């Protein structure tokens, strides 16, 4: 599993993911948006885990309106996922204290946890 | 044209829609049976305008998600909602629908607002049929523009009017 | 018998005396404990005039030099007790009808209690 | 009457017989003898196949032979042609790295959906099944939920101002392998049973 | 025509997905697809106190919920050696038969509406509303009621319950007789149901169709007689049966069952004498709430019981019961902790569904809905 | 069985001429039984002191984990509860709450007791997490009801009537059977 | 090594072993209030009582397994009806004067008194008999409550069950006798004439006290024992 970007750097994370994704087809990939506080999205932060099935890609909690330009970064990100043909979007709810260590767990544990906790979501709520 | 752009016409059409609210039940669990009780001959949601009940989704404005929404049912309910006419509203009935409820696990969606734009929430396990009527009057006066939250804000008539569907 | 009511009344009376001595001498008074039969009474009725079971006079250091307690509403052999900590001194007051509050046979007057408290303060109080 | 002959037949061939003083009976057959033995059981007149229940003993305080254990429930209807009413369980242990077990679908058509369920929840593969398809867990779900190595997947509960609850750290109740909140658990909280 | 009758549409009650392989107006074979209601009780319960689980038992079969409550309570009582008071036992049988009547009412209403006419749903639901008023009177809840306890029941009955129960027991015989008068002499329902629903007892046994649609095919097996648990051994009991299992015989058997249940309720109410309500063993039952202000032992036990709970012995246990949908039971593995090691539920609605492709094999397309409604499925039980 | 069509029509006619049975909520107040599981209330002693000693037993007994209890030390000058401990923060997520009554059942001081209000449907997830001061016996109504009565100036009318309120609800005022 | 038998099981055990440790080494259990790890066992709570045979030659009276040495080939009984009856009685004697604070007690879910009570107390006497929790119907000991002994430690002399843990520790491990009993009989209570609590290791008595007598002032009234999330880690304030 790869980890790109850095926390609280929305545009750096967005550009790093733009470069790293390339021409990868996301028709069978699963996009996990990791966040806290289900209800309040105005101050929410977001991390991303991209489970392609053959390899996974991690981006730390650097998206969302919680950071300057992070809202537009999340919108562009989800828009690009949809453009690349991603259909399966999920929203994972972790505790604020978890969110940091969860990206420091080993890949298999982190991915099993995310797949267990993820909720099917309308990507439109991030557009 | 969405019921807008004239002071009298929009209030009139909102009146019309509010009283003509057409429920389409999406029964999942025991919340669905407690909603079936909201139609019997003790307390009927058959007076305000909800007498008729068209199983088709092309024919109703109100989508009432009644029960626990399993993650395997989420895309089905998603597409049933997308396959509705556009002036449409969403009620989330019961704890399992509103939040994860007492079933906090891999199987159940922890907020139906994740998949569908929810208009009204109604707690309870099950929520009483009269609480559901309170919710539909709540939605009624919401589409009348008579609804406010605890913060003082007026609420838009139609949620799912604010989302980039795709 | 019905002595209980006047016993709790005189208990409130003794508490009033303790508060007055505290305010006069500028020494700390403390309500130590309330009645469990009033805390944990949920719907159950409470007829006692006050809900306070234990009180104390503590010196400047907070270590008590005088302790006073009353038996709960439901206990057998009801009494009121006094204790000088560190002095191995214990007193047991009852209530005799017509006479008043008595330690054994000796009437327990406010003046008696004031003299006992002053001696206790001067001897036991550290600061 | 047919249960007495089952006990007599199992004891003679060295099959362990587990019994609690509450009225429940097991007959644990080895992996080899499982299929043919339960075929013989159906031949003995066991009309009805009630349940196929899979068990993951990973987190059990006492150890067991193998991680997984499958328990079948066989019955003979009392009100049918010649109904005794004899009902009993057959337990069969299954290795962690060999999640195989012959189906009895050919014997009872009841085992069909039950064995599909056991395959869904545990990685237990049933040999000779007409269709081993995931029944209950979502089509895209990865793994087998009910084996203890699979997380329950809880979501925190939410309140007003940063105040949240994590159930796994909020739970006061203890499991069997949980030491408890004191230095140890003894007595009732290491197991308790009243004498009727 | 491999036609996909989707989940919840069109008006297939008990959300289910069907791949009807079918050419014409027959039914070649229905490929069932379930799992749309899977909540994960068998896993979630491993992380709940035994007392907490009493909130989880009604919610699977939410029509006949007190059967779940009773099965689970009895299994735990067997495992930890508890003693049930006789009056508590009588109350438990009354509540179970009452929830049975409610479930039978809802089943028959749903079937008649599913195919047939809409009108007879409302009378059954009026009687169900009277029953739900009884349930509110006693437990403060319509269903999912948290009333049963491991020792017994939560608390005693109010004064007003017995008069209203007698009122309903007096009105019900005429009501059930009215439903029978409408249905049994079926004008169109006869030519709709008599033929359809082929239920050979051999295939019912091979596929394990135990759930109350088996006796409609002429098999006399009821748990309340074969394996008496809650004192039904001490009741005058008629077990209705059917000649050849069809929708007609299924429905009429269930109506006679409702009248017999009413007679059982009358009998139990007659044999009712005052007494205690739950096993006073403090390891099992929380201390009385009145002396929580007096005893240190009371306070400690209250605190410990309501936080940690209690620890049953290490062992596995199972008890069978008869609900309005057939054989029900809990296989409980306890490890000596305050939360159960594992709880597996035998789902009668789940085992009964293996006989659906066979039952509706060759039947009509409109009748594919009636034959499903007549089998009385509950997807909260099936998916679970 | 041709007779059955006629008999069916006849009984349907009889019940047509049977007019009455229904209750018109909200125009008619719903009759609730005394033990109904409604809006949580925190109860006070006759002294006016709150019963709640903040013992988190209602949260520990919560199967949905919907109760958050932050405790604090009673102030002798102006006390809140009967012991040395009271409820500084008492929140219950009605959307997580499953309405057991186990919180009351674990309540040793009888503070938390389920009420009778059911008209608590609201629009926002974050508004359905009820706080202490939304549940005290002194309050009359649910959150949307009160908000409507304030943005309306028209007092709150509850849509229920009961024969009486339970003793555990001491202080809880409700319309009772026609006593008013 | 020494050969011991606990109620159905055989144990090898080093000679200087305590009977209580041989019991737990066999996997059994027994109440434990007065004794503590790294502290001198002295029979005070009298909770560790078991039966001992050294032949069938049973000892006349029950042995305090905390202060009883082990002998080669010794039998120890912890399951006898009489043993469990005596355990319940001692638990009752300990609960005699306790202040009824469990719900409002900061000791919450992890109270050795609570847990050994719920483990061993209320022995099964022999039907649906209506049993009694408490026989003692007199006035309990009421003494000074919630007394700050220092900026970090609070003292509830009522919750004290008069074990020896805190004074024993203060004498042995840090070597600062800044805590001891004052009076005797039932009037015994913990006090000090060295009030500041000078020892730089005073806070451990908070962990040791099996009851809510000695509690942590810096964390008073913050959460209940089960509610807190525990993060096991290492302290980086100094190199130990
Ligand atoms: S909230 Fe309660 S009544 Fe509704 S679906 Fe969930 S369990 Fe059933
Ligand atoms: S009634 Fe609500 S708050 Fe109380 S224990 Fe149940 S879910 Fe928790
Ligand atoms: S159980 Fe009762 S006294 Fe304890 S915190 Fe809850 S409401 Fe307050
Ligand atoms: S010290 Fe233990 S038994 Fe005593 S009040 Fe505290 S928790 Fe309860
Ligand atoms: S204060 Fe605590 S540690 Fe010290 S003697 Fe008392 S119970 Fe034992
Ligand atoms: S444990 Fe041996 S006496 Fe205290």
């Amino acid at each position: 599993m790869v980890r790109v970007g850095m926390r609280a750097a929305p545009r750096v994370s967005l550009e790093a993911l733009k470069a790293a994704l390339g021409g990868l087809k996301l028709s069978e990939a699963k996009v996990y948006l990791i966040t806290d506080w289900q209800d309040k999205r105005d101050q929410a932060r977001y991390a991303l885990l991209l489970h392609t099935g053959k390899k996974d890609l991690l981006v730390p909690d650097a998206f969302g309106p919680a950071f300057p330009g992070g809202e537009e970064a999340l919108s562009e990100l989800v828009g690009l996922l949809l453009a690349q043909g991603a259909r399966r979007f999920y929203e994972a709810v972790v505790s604020p204290g978890e969110m940091t260590a969860l990206l420091d767990l080993p890949p298999e544990e982190l991915l099993k946890r995310v797949m267990a906790i993820a909720n099917p979501t309308d990507p439109g709520i991030y557009l | 044209r969405e019921g807008i752009l004239f002071t009298t016409l929009e209030k009139l059409v909102a009146w019309g829609r509010s009283n003509s609210l057409w429920p389409a039940t999406f029964g999942l669990a025991c919340c669905a049976i407690e909603m079936m009780a909201s139609t019997d001959a003790r307390n009927d949601l058959a007076r305000f305008g909800s007498e008729v009940f068209r199983a088709s989704p092309r024919q109703a404005d109100v989508m009432i998600v009644a029960g626990r929404l399993s993650k395997k049912m989420a895309p089905v309910m998603r597409r049933v909602w997308e396959q509705m006419p556009d002036p449409k509203w969403v009620i989330s009935m019961g704890a399992c629908a509103s939040s994860g409820g007492m079933f906090n696990n891999y199987a159940i969606v922890q907020n139906v607002d994740s998949v569908v734009p929810v208009d009204v929430y109604v707690p309870g396990c099950p929520p009483r049929p009269e609480a559901l009527i309170y919710a539909v009057m709540q939605l009624q006066k919401k589409v009348r523009g008579q609804a406010y939250n605890e913060r003082g804000e007026r609420l838009p008539p139609v949620a799912a009017w604010k989302r980039t569907r795709g | 018998a019905s002595s209980e009511r006047e016993l709790y009344e005189a208990w409130v009376e003794l508490l009033s005396w303790m508060r007055e001595y505290a305010q006069a001498k500028g020494v700390r008074f403390e309500k130590e404990a309330d009645f469990p039969d009033f805390i944990y009474r949920m719907e159950r009725p409470y007829d006692l005039p006050t809900t306070i079971m234990t009180a104390s006079l503590s010196d400047g250091l907070g270590e008590p030099f005088l302790l006073a307690d009353v038996s709960p509403r439901h206990a057998k052999l009801k009494r009121i007790g006094l204790r000088l900590p560190r002095a191995h001194i214990h007193l047991h007051a009852h209530y005799e009808p017509g006479k008043g509050l008595v330690t054994g046979k000796i009437p327990l007057t406010k003046e008696r209690f004031f003299a006992l408290a002053d001696r206790a303060r001067e001897a036991l109080a550290f600061a | 009457m047919r249960l007495e002959r089952v006990l007599e037949e199992a004891r003679a061939k060295g099959y362990p017989i587990e019994d609690n003083g509450l009225g429940n009976l097991w007959v644990v057959l080895p992996r080899e003898r499982f299929k043919e033995e339960m075929a013989h059981y159906k031949a003995m007149g066991f009309n009805f196949l009630a349940d196929i229940v899979g068990l993951d003993y990973l987190t059990y305080p006492d150890p067991r032979p193998e991680r997984f254990a499958v328990v079948y429930e066989l019955v003979s209807l009392p009100g049918w042609k010649d109904g005794d009413g004899s009902r009993f369980f057959v337990r069969v242990y299954v290795p962690e790295e060999d999640p195989r077990l012959p189906t009895v679908t050919d014997l009872w058509g009841s085992a069909n959906f039950l064995e599909r369920e056991v395959y869904d929840l545990f990685g237990i593969v049933f040999e000779g099944h007409p269709d081993l398809r995931k029944i209950l867990t979502p089509e895209d779900l990865e793994g087998h939920p009910l084996r203890k190595d699979y997380p329950l997947g809880e979501t925190p509960t939410l309140f007003r101002e940063g105040r949240y609850i994590i159930p796994a750290e909020f739970r006061a109740a203890l499991t069997g392998k949980d030491p408890g909140l004191t230095f140890y658990k003894g007595g009732s909280r290491k197991g308790y049973r009243s004498l009727w | 025509m491999t036609l996909n009758v989707g989940p919840q549409h069109p008006s297939t009650h008990g959300v289910l997905r069907l791949m009807v392989t079918l050419s014409g107006e027959e039914v070649l074979e229905v490929v069932p697809h379930i799992g749309y209601l899977h909540t994960g009780f068998e896993k979630t319960m491993e992380h709940r106190t035994y007392l907490q689980n009493i909130t989880y038992t009604p919610r699977m079969d939410y029509l006949h919920s007190f059967a779940h409550d009773l099965a689970y309570a009895l299994a735990v009582e067997k495992l930890l050696g508890a003693v049930v008071p006789p009056r508590a036992e009588t109350i438990r049988v009354i509540l179970n038969e009452l929830s049975r009547l409610a479930s039978h009412l809802v089943f028959l209403g749903t079937g008649l509406l599913d195919l047939g006419a809409l009108t007879p749903f409302f009378y059954a639901f009026r009687e169900r509303e009277t029953i739900l008023d009884l349930f509110e009177w006693v437990t403060g809840q319509r269903f999912h009621h948290n009333y049963i306890r491991i020792g017994g029941v939560k608390e005693d009955l109010p004064e007003e319950f017995v008069p209203e129960l007698k009122k309903l027991l007096e009105v019900l015989p005429h009501r059930i007789d009215e439903y029978e008068a409408l249905f049994a002499e079926s004008p169109i329902f006869y030519e709709r149901a008599r033929g359809v629903g082929v239920i050979p007892p051999e295939v019912a046994i091979d596929l394990g169709l135990t759930g109350g649609s088996l006796r409609a095919s002429g098999v006399n097996y009821d748990v309340r007689k074969a394996y008496p648990y809650s004192g039904y051994e001490t009741y005058t009991f008629d077990v209705p049966l059917g000649e050849r299992g069809d929708v007609f015989d299924r429905m009429l058997v269930r109506i006679r069952e409702m009248r017999e249940s009413v007679k059982i309720i009358k009998q139990a109410l007659e044999r009712l004498e005052p007494g205690p309500v739950r096993d006073p063993n403090p390891q099992i039952t929380p201390p009385p709430r009145h002396l929580l202000e007096t005893s240190m032992e009371a306070v400690i036990y209250h605190f410990k019981h309501y936080t940690e709970g209690f620890h049953p012995p290490k062992g596995e246990v199972y008890v069978p019961t008869e609900s309005a949908r057939g054989e029900l039971g809990y296989y409980i593995v306890s490890d000596g902790g305050s939360m159960p090691y594992r709880v597996k539920v035998r789902a009668p609605s789940f085992v009964n569904l293996q006989s659906l492709p066979y039952a509706c094999k060759g039947e009509q397309v409109p009748d594919m809905v009636a034959i499903i409604a007549s089998l009385d499925p509950v997807m909260g039980d099936v998916d679970r | 069985t041709l007779k059955a069509l006629a008999q069916s029509l006849g009984i349907t006619l009889k019940y047509l001429f049977s007019k009455p049975v229904t209750v018109p909520y909200p125009d008619a107040p719903v009759a609730l039984k005394p033990r109904f599981h409604g809006r949580h209330v925190l109860t006070r002693h006759p002294n006016g002191l709150e019963k709640c000693i903040g013992c988190s037993l209602c949260a520990a007994a919560c199967p949905a984990y919907a109760i958050y209890v932050e405790p604090a030390e009673n102030d002798p000058e102006n006390p809140v509860s009967a012991g040395e401990r009271y409820a500084k923060v008492y929140e219950i997520n009605m959307l997580r709450c499953i309405f057991c009554g186990l919180c009351e059942e674990a309540c040793p001081t009888g503070a938390i007791v389920l009420g009778y209000d059911f008209e608590m449907a609201d629009y926002e997830y974050s508004d359905l997490v009820y706080g202490k001061e939304d549940m005290l016996v002194d309050v009359v109504g649910t959150k949307p009801q009160r908000r409507e009565a304030k943005r309306t100036g028209k007092p709150v009318k509850v849509g229920y009537v009961v024969p009486y309120v339970r003793p555990e609800l001491e202080g809880f005022k409700a319309p009772t059977e026609g006593g008013k | 090594m020494v050969r011991v038998k606990v109620n159905d099981r055989i144990v090898e055990v080093p000679p200087g072993t305590s009977v209580m440790d041989a019991v737990f080494h066999a996997g059994y259990d027994v109440p434990l209030f007065c004794s503590e790890k790294h502290l001198s066992p002295i029979g005070a709570c009298r909770m560790c009582l078991v039966r001992i045979g050294l032949p069938i030659q049973w000892q006349p009276k029950l042995a305090a397994s905390c202060v009883t040495a082990v002998a080669d080939g010794m039998v120890v009984d912890t399951l006898s009806d009489v043993v469990r009856e005596a355990q319940a009685g001692m638990v009752e004697f300990t609960l005699l004067n306790h202040p009824l604070d469990c719900p409002t007690c900061d000791k919450g879910g992890a109270c050795e008194l609570q847990d050994r009570t719920v483990e061993y107390g209320l022995y099964e006497k022999y039907p649906l008999e209506l049993p009694v929790y408490t026989r003692f119907e007199f006035t309990r000991r009421h003494v000074d409550k919630h007394h700050p002994l220092s900026p970090f430690v609070i003292l509830d002399r009522e919750r004290c069950i008069h074990c020896k843990r805190c004074v024993r520790y203060f004498e042995e491990v840090p070597g600062d006798e800044v805590l001891d009993f004052i009076e005797r009989g039932v009037h015994t209570f913990i006090g000090t004439m060295d009030f500041g609590l000078p020892s730089g290791f005073s806070g451990n008595i908070t962990d040791i006290c099996p009851v809510g007598a000695l509690l942590d002032l810096t964390a008073r009234f913050r959460a209940r024992n089960w509610e807190m999330e525990e993060t096991p880690t290492t302290c980086a304030l100094c190199p130990v």
